């Protein structure tokens, strides 16, 4: 059946553009997420940092503790969550307790 | 190749040899190559030739 | 369309300490 959709039609018959957003949660997680806010790197009186998901408080530094080009984490013998390289500039970082 | 939690993680590492190979007496680690998030039921596989 | 001429028998051999990979990106 055909729609008329003349400009003088009543509100009950006026056309409405309907957009439906469908979301799937199957057993196959991927990188389909929303946008995240990005800030500037801060050290020197350590501030709280949330680098790519993990959160810490240590002193960001530019030490020569070079990781592998595929690793994105850092852990000591005590499984301490060491700093991760910069997700943007790929600069290697390291953290220590802030006194 | 692995299929766990939907991620088809592929590990690989190119290692040169010197003579005939029979899985020689050497150690070498494999680095992750890709992390395809498809979650495909993979129960068979065939080596593709040219 | 394909031609079936690649099928052949199998064999066995002794391996070594192979297949070790990085279980995590840490
Ligand atoms: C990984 O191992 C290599 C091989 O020893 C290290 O490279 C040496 O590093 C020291 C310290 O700076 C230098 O004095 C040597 O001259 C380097 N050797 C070579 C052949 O380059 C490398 O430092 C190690 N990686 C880390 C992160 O320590
Ligand atoms: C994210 O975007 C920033 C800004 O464009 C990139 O920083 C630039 O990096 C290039 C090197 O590739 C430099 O020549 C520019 O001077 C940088 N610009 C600024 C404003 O810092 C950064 O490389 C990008 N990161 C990724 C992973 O794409
Ligand atoms: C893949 O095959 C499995 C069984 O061969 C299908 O059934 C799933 O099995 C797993 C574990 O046995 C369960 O956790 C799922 O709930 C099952 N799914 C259903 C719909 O019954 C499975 O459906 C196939 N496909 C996928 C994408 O896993
Ligand atoms: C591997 O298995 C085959 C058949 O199961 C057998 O003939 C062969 O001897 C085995 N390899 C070793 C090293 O035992």
């Amino acid at each position: 059946q055909s729609y008329g959709f003349r400009p003088t039609y009543g509100v009950g018959h006026q056309p409405y553009r309907v957009v439906v957003l469908s979301f799937e949660l199957l057993h196959a997680p991927a990188t389909v997420c929303g946008p995240k806010k990005s800030t500037n790197l801060v050290k020197n009186k350590c501030v709280n940092f949330n680098f790519n998901g993990l959160t810490g408080t240590g002193v960001l530094t530019e030490s020569n503790k070079k990781f592998l080009p595929f690793q994105q984490f850092g852990r000591d013998i005590a499984d301490t969550t060491d700093a991760v390289r910069d997700p943007q500039t790929l600069e290697i970082l390291d953290i220590t307790p802030c006194s | 190749f692995k299929n766990i939690d939907g991620y088809f993680k592929i590990y690989s590492k190119h290692t040169p040899i010197n003579l005939e190979r029979d899985l020689p007496q050497g150690f070498s680690a494999l680095e992750p190559l890709v992390d395809l998030p498809i979650g495909i039921n993979i129960t068979r596989f065939q080596t593709l030739l040219a | 369309q394909c031609v079936n001429l690649i099928t052949r028998t199998q064999s066995y051999t002794n391996s070594f300490t192979r297949g070790v990979y990085y279980p995590d990106k840490v």
